[PDB]
RNA sequence: AAACUGCGAAUGGCUCAUUAAAUCAGUUAUAGUUUGUUUGAUGGACUCGGAUAACCGUAGUAAUUCUAGAGCUAAUACGUGCA
RNA sequence: AAUCGCACGGCCUUCGUGCCGGCGACGCAUCAUUCAAAUUUCUGCCCUAUCAACUUUAUGGUAGGAUAGGGGCCUACCAUGGUGGUGACGGGUGCGGAGAAUUAGGGUUCGAUUCCGGAGAGGGAGCCUGAGAAACGGCUACCACAUCCAAGGAAG
């Protein structure tokens, strides 16, 4: 949540009961919008954003799994990746494709299953690309001991009830697999998000 | 306060019965032209009864105005049938309980 | 700044009496179902009236607790016309 | 089938007026749903068998009603069942888990104040309100028990 995470960037001394003022000073944005709100939640890939003579930060995970801010380039700040968490199927070809941040999208755009990711800008709420969960694509791992690592998908195993594990080629060192829930896709041949040092 | 010639419309009246209350209602009236009364008021008061010393009535809320027609007034009882009589015993009813 | 309406007073606190139980734990099921508010989604500046508390003026079982006969007054709380 | 709070503009246009317009918070509707819910299942959860046969919508098939949603949850009708020598049904016990203490390890012991889930607010049932309560700081109201009294009635 937004408070905790801005508050995380501070942890030197002297806010928390004073907290309320940072938000009021309207100097914080989430995904390019104004929110001044003390109960607000934020999560992975949200872009968070400071003054004026200022900067931009991306919510990421550290190697253990807690959400933390990382400095982000202005260029990257423009975009966000949204994982398709669920689907209520249908219209025409529309699934209602739920995403991880809690965003709706109804409809085309050419594809789309859970675990695929949508590359979206920010101002318009336009979908630039879809990053498929398939072998050959790169992913970042969202939770656990295994957290905070990236890899290329070697193969996916599907079973009954759910697609159980995703196997990765990789590492600078060796091979590892995780359940699909863990896997967040970040790059394909056509479009990557990956320029962040590395890794087991 | 002071009269020439007027009279009551009893609206409904109501009682707390374990006690010694039934609640007496008018608007005092005179309307059209001119003015607030003794005779009609007294009749209602007296037939309200059978009393002796300083009545069981207390009259004293007349406010009408300088400005406008509505005063109502209406007057007081330990108790009285006429006082039960537009609207017979509630209030002990409200304390029967709900 | 006092009342009305919205959000809240159910969170929280503390005690194991009840308590061997799908009670609880751990794993799943849940399209067999809820989620207001919010974060997020989807829809969308003509004319208006209506009565009401506080304030008031007195009060009954009356010292009472309590609330009403009652003047006065304001509603993104209400009721509407509606592409 | 059935409004606030700041603006500012362009235009016939002096303040005049017509409709619209840049945000910041409304706000209602569930129309897939987010942090933050519930209900169910395959499992295990003390001792006593000088507790050894149990239970009567309590079990099962089918149809309603109910409810946010599952249903003998509630209710008709039909079937007479289902369970237990692998401990059912029943009795006693100076919360359950996360854990605590031991002891080299094994087990024993302990289960609690805290963290977590559940439960109840003198005892018990029911209800309004509100998104959410079956409510310690709401009611109703039988009983239990203190209290006020100008001893009528209130009152916790």
């Amino acid at each position: 949540p937004l408070i905790l995470i801005i508050r995380n960037r501070l942890k030197y001394a002297l806010t928390y009961r004073e907290v309320i003022s940072i938000l009021m000073q309207r100097h914080v944005l989430v995904d390019g919008k104004v929110r001044t709100d003390k109960t607000y939640p934020a999560g992975f890939m949200d872009v968070i954003s400071i003054p004026k003579t200022g900067e931009n930060y991306r919510l990421l995970y550290d190697t253990k799994g807690r959400f933390r801010l990382q400095s982000v380039k202005d260029e990257d700040a423009k975009f966000k990746l949204c994982k398709v968490r669920s689907v209520q199927f249908g219209q025409k070809g529309i699934p209602y494709l739920n995403t991880y941040d809690g965003r709706t999208i109804r409809y085309p755009d050419p594809i789309i299953k859970a675990n695929d990711t949508i590359k979206i800008d920010l101002e318009t709420n336009k979908i630039v690309d879809f990053i498929k969960f398939d072998v050959g694509n790169v992913v970042m791992v969202t939770g656990g001991r295994n957290t905070g690592r990236v890899g290329v998908i070697k193969n996916r195993e599907k079973h009954k009830g759910s697609f159980e594990t995703i196997h990765v080629e990789d590492a600078l060192g060796h091979q590892f697999a995780t359940r699909l829930g863990n896997v967040f896709t970040i790059g394909k041949g056509n479009k990557p998000w990956v320029s962040l040092p590395k890794g087991k | 306060k002071t009269a020439p010639a007027v009279t009551l419309r009893t609206r409904k009246f109501m009682t707390n019965r374990l006690l010694s209350r039934k609640q007496f209602v008018l608007e005092v009236l005179h309307p059209g032209r001119a003015n607030v009364s003794k005779a009609d008021l007294k009749e209602k008061l007296a037939k309200l009864y059978e009393v002796k010393d300083s009545n069981c009535i207390f009259v004293f809320k007349f406010r009408t105005h300088f400005g406008g027609g509505k005063s109502t007034g209406f007057g007081l009882i330990y108790d009285n049938l006429d006082a039960a009589k537009k609207y017979e015993p509630k209030y002990r009813l409200i304390r029967n309980g709900l």
